[PDB]
């Protein structure tokens, strides 16, 4: 046998009158995956099934288990356990975000973010889509690795202390990238609009490059570089 | 019931799903001026459809130059002629439509030389209908294709106005007189009971992979369409077929993407030998999935196994240039390396067969619309459509073609909004719905709601799991068929016996979880029946007992002469299974397959011919 | 459509590296000319620094408005200071070498 | 449904609920980039203060700057206190002057890599350090 605990912040909102707090669970590692949501959905499964939490692909690219652990912002379901049995994991939901229940936390402002970027290829003229393929060359379309990949996980975002302050004026990391992405699309035609979106104090303005964003990212991307990126272009772009 | 409130939608459509096809579909329907729900128990984006890696086939002609028709025959001879021809006709002359679209929408394919979406090699595709060797008609974002397809149909979703219900639990269909009136679902958030009444509604829930203890398919993949179908006493189709992809990893389950095998990686048994290279002479280990994960799982059996239990197979890729496979396949080269601790451009990946996609599912039309069957003869559900992996039009049949669903997503999402788009107008009169109705969905969550009995719900789960993955694996016999079907239906009367824990209405996973039980058993026992009905080895579906290929003739000697066999006397046919909600006892009919294309003249129809790659 | 945001942003850069290029130009060149440059440049990029801190913290359109207004007064009196002290007294550059041969 | 509206209705949902924020610099694990952001603020705000005090008492208080440094050989110590005197000054001077460069360096949008921002942390850390002695002894 070999145990390792579990520290979990735990809040039920039908319960009357309580107040968040951690529970510790016992896990045998012998019996459990590598991963940390192996765990969760062991002391689901045996355990306590009140353990609320959101789950879905196990493999790290649906962004469904996005969660503090050990004090960084992951993937539950990439993050293998640490096998120090003296050591406890803490397990904690995205930092400064309000708690619907247990681990999960209402991203609904984080996605109307998102939305109001406009994430879609836009053209001038429009009424020729769908019967043509357009053109763009192998180095047009390698402008875009390494930024199309994101998984809207929201832990970059939740990572980054300008967010905690300022989320609801400021779009954010993830946002922001996306927002990057669509604007050296060779094939979209509303560069200079997408950055006049952009033209205030706090949209893309509160980021102050403490670079917390890139280094927790679970997907290897670095979302700070996209936005020193975007500023570059804000100074430079004409009309 | 005074302790549960019910709040009354009013829509011209509802969308059931968020992935590929019910996205497509959703803002299909939008497009076309109609004011749209979509009900999704995840955010659209975490729908399964994001694990897709190898890519979406359309004969673009890109690489070479290629006909939609050969694609057509392809489909259908890996099909193993249980796939509706009209079906199949219709999808892949769309194909290269739907695939310039999604690109158009913002999809960013790789790229060639030429500035075109760059296609590759897979699994049972071929040129000059059979005889002109290998195709390259696979459409791919790099590894991530499913990821980004899912990704820009989202992003397009947000230019129209369609109401998202986003983490919102479909319960029921909301069924009056044979009619579909729309659907009951619960609200995650809050616990509320929401009647969303429509004149037209689209299924499309994705597969079932989770009646398996080995499965590619998410924690999310439950047939809960499927479930809603059965329990308004409509038949399911075709369900004993699963796809077992051969590359999927010995440990989690995780997919490796038949695009590995398509860029010229290889399958290694214990000895080292080229073991695919005998079992297909041709086409190889980029063979057909039902045929090389048979071979698989043949290989493991003989004592040929590559590990400490002897129980896998290695999927060798080092010999690729590792520039290739930086820029062809960088997300299984992560996940090889998360999952099992392996540099792709050095180490092989430990392999094996793993449940992967439901051809099965709710029987349809070319044009989408769910089929009931009523004497003998086909009838279209007023007001109910089905697309994804939740239907069935058979454009799969017998055995799915690898970078087929992806495409079978767009098409008949697309196809779901252009049906109700030309036999109703927005604005039209929304059927009323009954005071007490969706009453007994409501009792059912409430019953399971504070269900104290003896057996866990995630026990019970893994009781159907482990029984599904070895009484209905990828070989099969009547015996362990027989043993299987009365374990399962002996699981069934578990359900009486389940314990659930968490008592509150704010996500409560406990109970949606338990609500996915459901929908699970129901979709495992007309699997399981279904399979040990069929006395023959059609597709995926292989009996030992019965290694033949039963058709209406004997398709290996000439047809001049021959006598034909009477419709319940051969097995090329639709397996229809209906189960009674309450005893959990299977019954099952049959329909024909559809032969004839949509146009003779412009696609001729594919005799059944020999099966071998 | 003004570009305001972008403007503000490059003008705080500019006048960071022109604050750069200003301390040793300071140390290798004395002068009075260098005082005033130094008072200027230290006012303006201090008052556009604590504009940042303020924009960050001060929640609310009515406080924000009036920390804006305390910090324009308080920089305002800053750099009359400044150049009182470059104009009547022994001037920043001079004032730095005394007190730091002490 | 629109953005602006979704957000709109997030608020309202949530500051008229008994939902609780999640916990996050009691939790979130300390980093020398982050560590290193929160002292650039500290010496940005302590050289305002410094300027401002200075630039306000040439206005607000008698007597010349000559006086003033002879009131501080009053009850004045030795040259070791005299040297925290000057290294208390010049320290968080040199650190914001360094780490400035480095926030120059990243506008142009170069070294913005997890390795490259240890390096240049240290490197920055090491500097202040050496120009602080540097200077204090001059
Ligand atoms: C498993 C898999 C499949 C796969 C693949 C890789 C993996 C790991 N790669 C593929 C590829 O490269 N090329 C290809 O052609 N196919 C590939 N596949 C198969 C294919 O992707 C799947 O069959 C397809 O993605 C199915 O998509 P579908 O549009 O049918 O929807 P979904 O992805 O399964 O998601 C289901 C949606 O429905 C909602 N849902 C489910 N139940 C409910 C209930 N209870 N109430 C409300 N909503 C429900 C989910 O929220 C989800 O949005
Ligand atoms: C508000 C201003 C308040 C003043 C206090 C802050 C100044 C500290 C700056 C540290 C520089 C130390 C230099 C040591 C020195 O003797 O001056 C340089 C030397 C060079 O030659 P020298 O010693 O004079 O003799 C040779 C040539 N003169 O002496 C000089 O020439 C003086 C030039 C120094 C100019 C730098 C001004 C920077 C102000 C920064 C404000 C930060 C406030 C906190
Ligand atoms: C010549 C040396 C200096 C350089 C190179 C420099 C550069 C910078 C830069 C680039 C920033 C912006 C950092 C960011 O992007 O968040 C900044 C912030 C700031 N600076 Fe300086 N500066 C120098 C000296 C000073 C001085 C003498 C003062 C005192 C008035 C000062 C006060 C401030 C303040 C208050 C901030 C805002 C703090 C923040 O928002 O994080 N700086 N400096
Ligand atoms: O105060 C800033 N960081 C900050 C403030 C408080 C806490 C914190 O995290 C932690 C979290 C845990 C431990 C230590 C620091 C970070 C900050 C610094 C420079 C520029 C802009 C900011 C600001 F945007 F305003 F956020
Ligand atoms: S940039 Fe990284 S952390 Fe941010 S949403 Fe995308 S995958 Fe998640
Ligand atoms: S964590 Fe931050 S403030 Fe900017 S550099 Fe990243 S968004
Ligand atoms: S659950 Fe899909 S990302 Fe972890």
């Amino acid at each position: 046998p070999r145990i390792k605990k579990f520290a979990i912040y735990r809040w039920d909102p039908d319960k009357t009158g309580d107040k968040p707090h951690m529970q510790t669970y016992e896990i045998d590692l012998n019996n459990c995956g590598p991963m940390v949501l192996d765990a969760l959905i062991k002391i689901k499964n045996e355990i306590d099934s009140t353990l609320t939490f959101r789950r879905s692909c196990r493999e790290g690219i649906c962004g469904s288990c996005a969660m503090n652990i050990n004090g960084g912002n992951t993937l539950a379901c990439t993050r293998r356990i640490d096998t120090n049995l003296d050591k406890v994991s803490k397990i904690y939901p995205l930092p400064h975000m309000y708690v619907i229940k247990d681990l999960v936390p209402d991203l609904s402002n984080f996605y109307a973010q998102y939305k109001s970027i406009e994430p879609y290829l836009k053209k001038k003229d429009e009424s020729q889509e769908g019967k043509q393929q357009y053109l763009q060359s192998i180095e047009e379309r390698e402008k875009l690795d390494g930024l199309y990949e994101c998984i809207l996980c929201a832990c970059c975002s939740t990572s980054c202390p300008s967010y905690w302050w300022n989320g609801d004026k400021y779009l954010g990391p993830a946002v922001l990238m996306q927002a990057y992405r669509w604007m050296i699309d060779s094939r979209d035609d509303f560069t200079e609009e997408r950055l006049a979106k952009l033209q205030d104090p706090f949209s893309l303005y509160r980021c102050h490059t403490i670079m917390n964003c890139t280094g927790t990212c679970p997907k290897g991307l670095n979302p700070g570089k996209a936005i020193a990126e975007i500023k570059k272009m804000m100074a430079t772009y004409k009309e | 019931s005074t302790q549960y409130p019910v709040v009354d939608h009013e829509f011209d459509a509802v969308v059931v799903g968020a992935g590929g096809a019910g996205l497509r579909a959703a803002f299909g329907l939008s497009e076309a001026g109609f004011n749209t729900a979509c009900v999704t128990k995840l955010f659209p984006t975490r729908s399964h459809t994001v694990a897709a890696q190898g890519g979406i086939n359309a004969a673009l002609g890109n690489m070479e130059e290629d006909n939609w028709r050969w694609h057509f025959y392809d489909t259908v001879k890996g099909s193993d002629w249980l796939g509706d021809q009209d079906a199949i006709h219709y999808m892949t002359e769309q194909a290269p439509a739907s695939v310039v679209e999604l690109e158009n929408y913002g999809m960013p394919f790789s790229r060639t030389e030429d500035g075109k979406i760059y296609q590759r090699a897979f699994g049972g595709q071929s040129l000059k209908f059979g005889k002109g060797g290998q195709a390259h008609r696979c459409c791919c974002v790099a590894d991530r294709t499913g990821h980004s397809l899912l990704h820009t149909l989202y992003g397009r979703s947000l230019r129209y106005d369609t109401s998202y219900f986003v983490e919102y639990f479909a319960l029921d269909l909301l069924m009056e007189n044979g009619e579909c009136r729309g659907v009951i679902a619960l609200c995650i958030e809050d616990g509320s009971i929401h009647r969303i009444r429509a004149r037209n509604t689209v299924v499309a829930t994705g597969g079932y992979g989770r009646t398996y203890f080995s499965c590619t398919s998410a924690h999310t993949s439950t047939g809960d369409g499927t479930a809603m179908v059965t329990r308004a006493g409509l038949p399911c189709q075709d369900l004993e077929f699963v796809q077992f992809h051969p590359t999927g990893i010995y440990g989690a389950g995780c997919l490796i993407t038949e695009g590995c095998r398509g860029e010229g990686g290889i399958l290694i048994n214990s000895q080292g030998e080229r073991f695919m290279e005998r079992y297909a002479p041709v086409a190889k280990d980029l063979a057909s999935r039902d045929v090389v994960s048979r071979s698989m799982t043949l290989e493991i059996r003989e004592g040929r196994g590559c590990g400490p239990e002897k129980d896998h197979v290695y999927l060798q890729l080092h010999h690729l240039p590792p520039e290739q496979l930086a820029v062809r396949l960088p997300g299984i080269s992560e996940t090889a390396m998360i999952f099992a601790g392996v540099d792709v451009t050095k180490e092989p990946i430990p392999v094996l067969p793993t449940v992967h996609y439901n051809m099965g599912g709710i029987p349809t039309n070319y044009k989408g619309q769910v089929l009931r069957h009523v004497n003998g003869q086909d009838q279209v559900v007023p007001g109910l459509y089905a697309c994804g992996e939740a239907a069935c039009a058979s454009v799969h049949g017998a055995n799915r073609l690898g970078a087929n669903s992806l495409l079978d997503l767009v098409v008949f999402g697309r196809a779901c909004a252009l049906s109700i788009a030309e036999s109703c107008r927005p604005g039209d009169k929304v059927p009323s719905i009954k005071p007490n109705a969706g009453e007994e969905s409501v009792m059912n969550l409430d019953k399971l709601r504070f269900a104290n009995g003896t057996i866990r719900t995630s026990e019970l789960r893994l009781s159907m799991q482990k029984s599904m993955q070895s009484h209905a694996a990828v070989f099969r016999v009547g015996s362990v068929l027989q043993e299987g079907c009365e374990k399962i239906l002996r699981l069934y009367g578990d359900l009486q016996h389940l314990k659930t824990f968490d008592r509150g209405m704010v996500w409560n996973t406990d109970l949606v979880e338990t609500l996915e039980l459901q929908n699970l058993m129901l979709c495992a026992l007309q699997t399981i029946y279904g399979a040990e009905a069929r006395k023959e080895s059609r597709g995926a579906h292989a009996r030992e007992d019965f290694k033949e290929r039963v058709d209406e003739y004997d398709y290996s000697k000439p047809i001049q002469g021959q006598q034909k066999k009477p419709f319940q006397e051969h097995w090329r046919k639709h397996t229809l299974s209906y189960v009674d909600v309450k005893t959990g006892k299977v019954s099952l009919e049959y329909r024909p397959v559809i032969d004839k294309t949509l146009n003779e003249a412009d696609c001729a129809t594919v005799p059944p011919a020999i099966r071998s790659y | 459509s003004s570009k305001a945001a972008s403007l503000h942003w490059t003008g705080e850069r500019v006048v960071s590296v022109l604050l750069l290029g200003l301390l040793p130009a300071a140390y290798l060149n004395p002068c009075s000319a260098m005082d005033y440059s130094l008072a200027a440049a230290l006012t303006l990029h201090g008052h556009w620094g604590i504009g940042q801190v303020v924009t960050d913290y001060v929640r609310g359109d009515a406080l924000q408005k009036a920390a804006k207004a305390g910090l324009l007064a308080l920089s305002a009196f800053t750099f009359a200071g400044l150049c009182y002290f470059n104009y009547h007294d022994v001037g920043i550059c001079k004032a730095v070498a005394m007190l730091w041969k002490l | 449904t629109t953005a602006k509206e979704e957000m709109e209705r997030f608020w309202n949902k949530n500051l008229g609920s008994n939902r609780p924020l999640s916990p996050h610099i009691t939790i979130y694990r300390w980093s020398l980039p982050m560590a290193m952001s929160i002292c650039h603020r500290g010496t940005g705000i302590a050289l305002s203060a410094g300027v401002s005090l200075f630039g306000l008492s040439a206005l607000l208080l008698p007597g010349n700057f000559e006086s003033h440094l002879e009131l501080v050989k009053s009850l004045c110590l030795g040259p070791t206190l005299i040297y925290t005197a000057k290294f208390g000054i010049v320290f968080p001077l040199m650190y914001h002057t360094w780490n400035g460069i480095r926030h120059l360096i990243w506008d142009l949008g170069k070294g913005l890599t997890i390795p490259q921002l240890t390096q240049s942390g240290v490197v920055v850390l090491i500097l202040t350090v050496l120009s602080s002695v540097g200077l204090a002894a001059m």
